[PDB]
């Protein structure tokens, strides 16, 4: 906070953009709160802010690169329906947003028309107690050869131990978990069922000098924009203590510029969410080795695959 | 309700050896106990709360246990200069009870040692103030009970003498023993043997020394 | 022997620090004092959100507080009050206490990851019309929250207690705040039984 | 952390005395100061517990309406006031600190005699017929204590001081003795001091044999 | 006991449910009073005429 | 081939405490180990076979463990009759090798004891054989480590003087030192001051005890 308002008491800055190189989570707090208190837009690009975060506020202006939950979700079982199964089941816990993952599974199962066949719903908690066996039993219950996980990667390694001590990960049956069960692709929980399969952001494909040209070169063309557009530009008050006098004139129309966002023929518009409309996503899968290999890419509602 | 006790009797040891006394506590108390280990012209010390723990400042050769059995010390490998008297209370709940027991009175073991034994008749300047008094004395001498007797032209004499011992010494650990005999000048001046008699295991047979009136 | 731990609260007006304090006070001396001793840090509200968020820091570095009490303000506005410390204090996950907090979006354990609260939120008066509506011979009802986290958390809730049921809401009305033409809603829930 | 008790003091039966006890370790309100008893041969006994910051009083339910257990808010000190029921209660009192005992007192010795102040009568223990015991007896002394010394303190090696009897009278005896080579009986001086402060007393008798 | 032991295997991997009946002889029925271990409910075995 | 190493040398446990040395295995000696202790003028007993067991009629103090690698044990709650030497004795081809090493001891601690010092010439029969010795005597000194030296006019003096120290003392835990100059009679006879100065832990100052011959 104390480097933020020397930044724009120092320099008259309107927004700026933030790398970070550590998976700090309260971070992303901490910044869409001082773009709501504050006019100016703030973007993350790297660091803790690109892992997704629920939802801004009335006067947010926040917006990060990250698919959401629904997007990566639908890009998977697209994957799953391309590789000619249309048999599925459903297994996941007590997690922030669920909810929202289970009802979309169940909408696009219900308006397609191909004949999918969901096996139950799984959502035994981890974090009880003395409900180990329980847990043992609703496993060895459900056995279905395509299956997808919802829970955090610290009860990745409980599901994993379960699962090796029910041994359903034998012969042929596969396994679909989302980006943040995965972590880091440099390290795995000991315990890898050999081809495992999953969706995530690029691991190393869009390196850091691309990604802060990409983001000058959208906030340079919404700010041209705005300034050709409506013949004019706005100015708050560069205040940390006396930010009250700021809220004279509404920028609102910002948001709208910067919702128009493209450039080099590539469709970057900004979702109201915060979420990438149109991101990059990238296929992992897990060889005999102990390491992980990009498979796919995701673009222009494309996949492909060998 | 419940008076903590403490036992069993004396437990005087030898240096380099251990003291565990027993606090066997009659109620259920959740988890307090204390013993309080005091030296006698000073004021107690804390030296446990809570009958599992030990307060900051003091080494870990005093200690306790349980919930709910019978809370107990839990010293070993300890010394011989402690020599300290040591009661035991709780505090099941407070401050409505402030049990407190006894105390099981801690001695310091040694080797045998024969008491040094002397007489002292009136100086013939009590005389005059109608008061005669004869003091037997034993110096250095282990453990501290050492049968004693007055005896009255050789008659028993009993509920006419004091007793005293000192504490054992900060050197070799040693009591001291004083039987003073108080007597009026017409009972005094009707007599004339009046004897010592200092039995202990430190001498092979016991000593009887005398003295006569008027030498 | 024993430590000190300071505990902290911002709350607004001078004199409700003379209770805190009391009250602090009374707490330790319901146990003994022989294990720890309670301090407390107080302070009190004011306007710009980027100044508490600087006190609550310098607090915390001047304190390590074990838990931190958070009021309302007494100058309407009653959506800033945990806005700093819910996320200030916050970054070392510790616990957070807030009394008057009947806005629901703070409850999701996914952006304050530490709040704990005294007054129930909406979502239960949701559920306590549904206990109304349980036994009164009501079951045609018709939704109409506005279209915002305040309500449409509510209606979620409503909707997947009364499924419990097998009954239904039949309409989900749901007007912007703010606007001032809505008539047409009105006129829509009167077409119906 | 400290604790200073009120000095030690002896009152006829049927008055109403007052012991100060005062903290200076930590904050006057942040324990519960209470009342202990050690009388010779019994034990601990607690008499009252009391906090200074708001006056809440408990005591002993073997003890309740006899001796009141006052404070203050100022001065820090807690004051333990007898009534004038007390007749064999002389003890040493001590004022705990945490309703544990932590940091206890000096102490304050309470007497309650019937015997006056009066200065003791000391008398040469002497020896007779190659070590030999001599001494001093002082009787008949009230009230406490008794220094005895030998040489003016340069002789202290075998000095025994015993232990005060009380007899029925309600006075009190004790002897301090020391071993002497045989030697030494006609060629050196021995002489004890013996000084009893209530009474300002201050004898130097001199132990020859007789 | 090597029954009670591949008993508490099998309802640790959930086996004895209301689908898999076992039958089993009058050898490892043993005495009529006594339960060892698991042995889940459910269990028919044949064994002489006793009582 | 196989090296016994035994640290400390003099384990100096206070009576109250616990007493442990090691064997350092030179190599994997299988997970058999042999420890005896030996009281000065008795032979010693086997106190541990197989490194991890107890012999028969054994007290419960000591215990140790190991697979060959430094097998260590560990004696508590000493007493009085501790302090003896302690030799190990490795066994894994038995018998093909059986080396040993070199052993250790243990004193037991006490206050420090100011050295009694007194000194002897000869008394005018010995110098009639053509041969003096002039003594010097340390009585009941705690620690051992007392340093004297002889000043034949104040001249230094080395290599001539033997030494003998007894063992400690079963009452008071003391050591004593006797400190015997030999010398020709016409050695003797070419010096008058002879004097013994001793510097002990417990001397404030070298005490030196001096004579001249003929007197």
């Amino acid at each position: 906070i104390t480097r933020i308002c020397d930044l724009m008491s120092d320099r008259k800055i309107q927004g700026v953009v933030f790398a970070d190189d550590t998976d700090q989570e309260a971070i992303a707090q901490i910044l869409d709160f001082i773009s709501a208190q504050t006019l100016t837009p703030i973007l993350g690009i790297h660091g803790g802010s690109s892992m997704i975060m629920a939802d801004k506020d009335e006067s947010s202006m926040f917006f990060q690169f990250g698919p959401s939950i629904e997007q990566q979700a639908s890009v998977m079982l697209n994957i799953m329906e391309e590789y000619d199964w249309y048999i599925f089941s459903i297994v996941t816990t007590y997690f922030p947003g669920y909810q929202d993952f289970v009802n979309k599974i169940r909408s696009t199962i219900e308006n397609s028309f191909v004949g999918w066949e969901l096996e139950e719903v799984l959502l035994l908690d981890m974090s009880l107690d003395d409900g180990d066996s329980k847990i043992q039993n609703q496993l060895k219950k459900l056995q279905s050869p395509i299956i997808l996980l919802y829970c955090t990667k610290e009860e990745a390694t409980y599901i994993f131990e379960v699962a090796n001590s029910v041994g359903l990960t034998g012969y042929g049956y596969t396994w679909i978990v989302p980006s943040l069960v995965a972590g880091d692709t440099d390290t795995v929980p000991a315990e890898f069922p050999t081809g495992l399969i999953s969706v995530s952001y690029d691991e190393w494909d869009y390196g850091l000098p691309a990604r802060v040209r990409d983001g000058i070169a959208i906030i340079t063309t919404a700010a041209s924009d705005m300034l050709s557009e409506h013949s004019f530009i706005p100015e708050p008050k560069s205040s940390c203590y006396n930010t009250h006098e700021k809220r004279i004139y509404q920028s609102n129309m910002l948001n709208r510029y910067l919702i128009n966002v493209t450039f080099e023929g590539r469709d970057l518009s900004f979702s109201e969410e915060g979420y990438q409309m149109h991101p990059k996503l990238v296929i992992i899968l897990l060889n005999k080795e102990r390491k992980w290999e990009r498979v796919g890419k995701w673009k222009d509602k494309s996949l492909q695959m060998k | 309700e419940i008076v903590m006790t403490q036992s069993p009797a004396t437990l005087s040891v030898s240096p380099g050896g251990r003291a565990t006394l027993s606090c066997r506590a009659s109620q259920s108390v959740s988890s307090n106990l204390a013993w309080y280990q005091q030296k006698p012209g000073q004021a107690p010390r804390l030296l446990i709360y809570g009958a599992s723990t030990r307060a900051t400042g003091i080494p870990v050769r005093f200690s306790g246990s349980g919930s709910g059995t019978e809370f107990t010390l839990t010293i070993s490998s300890l010394q011989s200069e402690d020599f300290a008297v040591y009661y035991c209370q709780q505090y099941n709940n407070w401050p409505t009870s402030w049990t407190f027991g006894q105390g099981t009175k801690l001695e310091i073991k040694r080797t045998a040692a024969a008491p040094s034994v002397f007489i002292f008749p009136p100086s013939d300047e009590q005389l005059k103030s109608g008061t005669a008094s004869v003091v037997c004395l034993l110096n250095n001498f282990y453990p501290r009970e050492a049968k004693v007797q007055w005896k009255v032209d050789n008659a028993l004499q009993s509920g006419n003498s004091q007793e005293s011992v000192t504490e054992q010494d900060s050197k070799d650990s040693t009591y001291s023993l004083s039987s003073t005999l108080t007597l009026s000048k017409a009972d005094y001046e009707k007599h004339k043997l009046y004897a010592c008699e200092v039995t202990h295991q430190g001498l092979s047979s016991p000593v009887t020394k005398s003295f006569n009136r008027g030498e | 022997d024993p430590k000190i731990v300071n505990i902290g609260a911002v709350l607004s007006t001078r004199k409700h620090e003379q209770m805190f304090r009391e009250a602090v006070n009374q707490a330790n001396k319901r146990h003994g004092s022989w294990k720890i001793q309670l301090n407390a840090t107080s302070v009190t509200h004011k306007p710009n959100a980027i100044q508490m968020a600087l006190s609550v820091c310098e607090d915390l570095i001047s304190s390590q507080v074990y838990a931190i009490l958070v009021s309302h303000p007494p100058t309407p506005n009653d959506h800033f009050t945990p806005t700093p410390v819910s996320y200030t204090a916050g970054f070392y996950r510790i616990p957070v206490l807030g009394l008057t907090t009947r806005m629901s979006i703070y409850s999701d354990k996914s952006i304050h990851l530490s709040f704990l609260r005294t007054v129930p939120p909406y979502s239960h008066q949701s559920s306590v019309w549904f206990e109304m509506m349980r036994v009164y011979s009501w079951n045609h009802i018709i939704l109409l929250v506005s279209d915002d986290h305040e309500g449409r958390a509510a209606q979620k809730r409503l909707e997947t207690l009364l499924e419990e049921r097998e009954s239904k809401a039949e309409k989900v009305l749901q007007f912007d705040p703010g606007t001032k033409n809505v008539t047409a809603l009105l006129m829509e829930a009167k077409e119906l039984e | 952390v400290q604790l200073v008790q009120s000095g030690a003091e002896a009152k006829k039966p049927g008055e109403s005395l007052k012991i100060s006890c005062k903290a200076s370790g930590y904050s006057f309100t942040t324990f519960w100061i209470g009342w202990v008893r050690q009388m010779p041969g019994s034990g601990l006994e607690w008499i009252g517990i009391i906090y200074p910051g708001d006056s809440d009083t408990r005591y002993s339910p073997s003890f309740q309406g006899h001796v009141t257990i006052s404070a203050d808010r100022s001065t820090s000190t807690a004051y333990l006031q007898w009534s004038s029921l007390k007749a064999s209660d002389t003890a040493m009192y001590y004022c705990a600190r945490s309703a544990v005992f932590d940091y206890w007192g000096q102490g304050t010795l309470v007497t309650v005699s019937s015997a006056s102040t009066k200065g003791p009568s000391v008398f040469p223990l002497a020896p007779s017929s190659g070590t030999a015991a001599l001494g001093c007896l002082v009787k008949d002394y009230f009230p406490e204590p008794v220094t005895v010394s030998w040489n003016s303190g340069a002789l202290t090696s075998g000095v025994h001081t015993f232990p005060a009897v009380l007899q029925s009278s309600g006075l009190y005896s004790l002897s301090s003795v020391v071993t002497v080579p045989s030697s030494s009986l006609g060629t050196q001086t021995y002489i004890c001091n013996v000084n009893h402060k209530p009474s300002n007393t201050k004898v130097d008798k001199k132990v020859e044999p007789k």
